[PDB]
RNA sequence: AGCCAGGAUGUUGGCUUAGAAGCAGCCAUCAUUUAAAGAAAGCGUAAUAGCUCACUGGUCGAGUCGGCCUGCGCGGAAGA
């Protein structure tokens, strides 16, 4: 894997996504299907465009050092897999419960879809946003 | 682009083959009104140093006993079959 | 099978295969099969050994042979006595001192070159090796 | 919506009613029968176009016949017409084949939407036109 | 098995082994890869 | 290197309409959705399906696949 530098700007990238941004929403395919990659991500296009970076990639000390930084409720997420699904327009989006809906339709599971940081809530099913 | 390069006192067949058996090998610098200059230098650092294209073409810098000489390689003697050197003409 | 189209001279003394190679350098293709071993090459080796190159890489790409016989082997017959004069010529040799680079290739990847110039090393008498063409 | 029952997507040309050396067996492997892929496969082939394929969904069930919705013909058997060449792909890179600009592709790529997967539309665009790109036929950008 | 004198992994499964100083080539996929020596 | 994971909707794609369907042969070798995916390195099919690997994720978490230059060894190595 390429030197720090270019380590450093993924996760540097991954850091100014949190600073323009606000809600967040975890997946894991613990038994998935690509049928569903552009689904979960479909709708991310569907939204606008590329911006949308789901980055997953929540290693222990990867996207838990620019914790620190940002958000410093999300190390205790760390522990089994989670996507940090960074958003952009729309404060409070509708990507968040697609999730949870997508894993029902041929996904097997979700992580559990316990979620990321808005009231600094934990595994709360939430159809109440701003549509 | 810079290597450290002694000055040669043994010159010869048995003088060089000693040389070439202990990781160095024989070359010589030249050019110019000056006189011409024998220089023994490292093996293993030469050997890597021509694997790079820039070689033989660019400005090398041959540190000798302090002096630093500007040349770029003319000519060279490949061994045979074996991967190494055995001698290098700088032209100054 | 290569050989001389007329010679001055059929038969030729055994001599002594000694020094270092000339063809050293890779002069004309990208890639060369140089000979690490001393020994000799006959006709039929280096046509073996082209084709099992040729056979290799396909139609493309291209590839010289550096080196070439020149040289008449006499063979007496079975069941001879010494002397009664010079053996017959049978085959054609070259001799291959170390240093000299046998086959050169040109237009292949370097991974399906070195594949190509093993199976023509196999089929060849001397120890050989691979070779890249190094810009002076 | 059920997971991975008996489900496979095969059947040629969407005219060519009850294939028997073309498909045969494959369709008639579990419990439905080869009448089935005649009759009601007709049905929703005649609205569109005949010589052409068409895929559909194989749901099996214990019941007797299967639900189904068809999704849309692939790509370079629609790029016979609209290509030229009956030949689609032969020799390319050593020699190129033919030749397709993005005006035809990006206007053809937007018609099976209802079944592609994509953001915008010059998003399935470059993609559509890119299954020309791979029929010797590189693109006239 | 195969004895000669210049085995060889021939498949991806086919592995390497040195036992009682002899070297032998055991494979996973195809019992045809077993061979011993050299 | 290990471990529950993902590793596509059209591609039955034209082709010699008997099929080549990611993978006999042709060549191209798409671009979207994007953590990622080659329209594919291998297995498996009349061809599909299907199972692996590329890659990408999350866990445990530290040193590690490979090539020349060589010093000594090993097999190759059976006779009265
Ligand atoms: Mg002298
Ligand atoms: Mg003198
Ligand atoms: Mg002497
Ligand atoms: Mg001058
Ligand atoms: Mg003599
Ligand atoms: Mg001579
Ligand atoms: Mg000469
Ligand atoms: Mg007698
Ligand atoms: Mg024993
Ligand atoms: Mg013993
Ligand atoms: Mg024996
Ligand atoms: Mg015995
Ligand atoms: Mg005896």
């Amino acid at each position: 894997m390429a030197l720090n530098l270019q380590d450093k700007q993924a996760i540097v990238a991954e850091v100014s996504e949190v600073a323009k941004g606000a809600l967040s929403a975890v997946v894991a395919d613990s038994r998935g299907v690509t049928v569903d990659k552009m689904t979960e991500l479909r709708k991310a296009g569907r939204e606008a465009g590329v911006y949308m970076r789901v980055v997953r990639n929540t290693l222990l000390r990867r996207a838990v050092e620019g914790t620190p930084f940002e958000c410093l409720k999300d190390a205790f997420v760390g522990p089994t897999l989670i996507a940090y699904s960074m958003e952009h327009p729309g404060a409070a989006a509708r990507l968040f419960k697609e999730f949870a809906k997508a894993n029902a339709k041929f996904e097997v599971k979700a992580a559990a879809f316990e979620g990321e940081l808005i009231p600094a809530s934990q595994i709360d099913r939430l159809a109440t946003l701003p549509t | 682009f810079t290597i450290n390069a002694e000055v040669r006192k043994e010159q010869g067949k048995g003088a060089s083959r000693r040389l070439r058996a202990a990781n160095k090998f024989p070359a010589i610098i030249y050019g110019g009104k000056e006189a011409p200059l024998a220089i023994e230098l490292d093996h293993d650092k030469v050997m890597n140093m021509q694997a790079k294209a820039e070689f033989y073409s660019e400005v090398l810098t041959i540190v000798v006993d302090g002096k630093e000489i500007k040349v770029k390689a003319q000519d060279v003697q490949r061994h045979p079959y074996k991967p190494k050197l055995q001698h290098i003409d700088f032209v100054r | 099978m290569l050989q001389p189209k007329r010679t001055k001279f059929r038969k030729m003394h055994k001599g002594r295969n000694r020094g270092l190679a000339q063809g050293t350098d890779v002069s004309f293709g990208s890639f060369g099969l140089k000979a690490v071993g001393r020994g000799r090459l006959t006709a039929r080796q280096i046509e073996a050994a082209r084709r099992a190159m040729t056979r290799a890489v396909k139609r493309q790409g291209k590839i010289w042979i550096r080196v070439f016989p020149d040289k008449p082997i006499t063979e007496k017959p079975l069941a001879v006595r010494m002397g009664k004069g010079k053996g017959n010529v049978e085959y054609w040799v070259a001799l291959i001192q170390p240093g000299k680079v046998l086959y050169e290739m040109d237009g292949v990847p370097e991974e399906l070159a070195r594949e190509a110039f093993k199976l023509a090393a196999a089929k060849l008498p001397i120890k050989t090796t691979f070779v890249t063409k190094t810009v002076m | 919506a059920k997971k991975v029952q008996a489900y496979v997507k095969l059947q040629v040309a969407a005219g060519m009613a009850n294939p028997s050396p073309p498909v045969g067996p494959a369709l008639g492997q579990q419990g439905v029968n080869i009448m089935e892929f005649c009759k009601a496969f007709n049905a929703k082939t005649d609205s569109i176009e005949k010589g052409l394929p068409i895929p559909v969904v194989i749901t099996v069930y214990a019941d007797r016949s299967f639900t189904f919705v068809t999704k849309t013909p692939p790509a370079a058997v629609l790029l016979k017409k609209a290509a030229g060449i009956k030949s689609g792909s032969g020799k390319p890179n050593k020699d190129k084949v033919g030749k397709i600009s993005r005006a035809q592709l990006q206007e053809i790529a937007q018609t099976k939407a209802a079944d592609m997967t994509g953001a915008d539309i010059e998003a399935m665009t470059r993609s559509i036109e890119g299954t020309a790109r791979s029929m010797g036929l590189v693109v006239e950008d | 098995m195969k004895v000669r004198a210049s085995v060889k992994k021939l498949c991806r499964n086919c592995k390497i082994v040195k036992r009682d100083g002899v070297i032998r080539v055991i494979c996973s996929a195809e019992p045809k890869h077993k061979q011993r020596q050299g």
